[PDB]
């Protein structure tokens, strides 16, 4: 749903990136993230990209999924959404998780 | 905005790196004694057919039971045992397990990966 550039299969709300409001939506083939109100993703991620998912779990106020890219790079996604936030992380982890095989290589 | 973002150091990172369709690797285990569950009875999950093991309890399976049943009796479990002094959750249990008075189901495992349910109520406790 949400095909306003891509086919997003999972959709979370109240995410931040850096001091940035916004919300996470993964689409097909990639992560891409955009800030409450705006019509455009600021950030989206392919999975090839994307090296490795960090995930901060409860015990801290602040739920965050971190993709450390290739180069070293990284996306600080805080899940800010009081009632799910760690459960979002999650949701998404497992998704982006599985989503980035899809762009890794085969068996050969 | 919120600069919470960058206001710490040391995020719990719960490391997760994908790892799907992984070998099994039957020789990556360690035990291979009767490693057996203590439930709560109540729910009373049990197979349907002949038990093969013996409705006994030695020290391994009582001594599980009694450290399981202090803990509950602890968090202020009551006593389904009669009490001559028995204040300690240790000593409550011991009579409760001597007497199979303790609810709980102990579902016994062997090596080649066979599992067994046996209630304290089917055990024979050999103190």
């Amino acid at each position: 749903m949400a095909t306003s550039s891509e086919e997003v299969l999972l959709i979370v709300k109240k995410v931040r990136q850096k001091k940035q409001d916004g919300a996470l939506y993964l689409m097909a083939e990639r992560i891409a993230w955009a800030p409450e109100g705006k019509d455009r993703f600021t950030i989206s991620h392919m999975y090839a990209d994307i090296k490795c998912q960090k995930i901060s779990p409860e015990g801290k106020a602040k739920i965050q999924l971190q993709l450390v890219l290739h180069a070293g790079d990284t996306t600080n996604f805080h899940f800010s959404n009081e009632s799910t936030a760690v459960k979002e992380r999650d949701a998404v982890k497992d998704l982006l998780q599985q989503l980035l095989p899809k762009f890794k290589r085969k068996a050969n | 905005m919120s600069d919470n973002e960058d206001n710490f150091d040391g995020d719990d990172f719960d490391d997760v790196e994908e790892d799907e369709g992984l070998d099994d690797l039957e020789n990556a285990e360690e035990e291979g004694q009767e490693n057996v569950e203590i439930l709560p009875s109540g729910e009373r999950p049990q197979a349907n057919q002949k038990r093969i093991t013996t409705p006994y309890m030695t020290k391994y399976e009582r001594a599980r039971v009694l450290g399981t049943r202090a803990l509950q009796i602890a968090m202020c479990a009551p006593v389904m045992v009669e009490l001559e002094g028995e204040t300690d959750p240790l000593l409550i249990a011991m009579k409760e397990l001597k007497a199979r008075k303790i609810p709980i189901i102990i579902r016994r495992y062997l090596p080649d990966g066979s599992y067994e349910d046996w209630g304290v109520d089917e055990l024979i406790i050999t103190d």
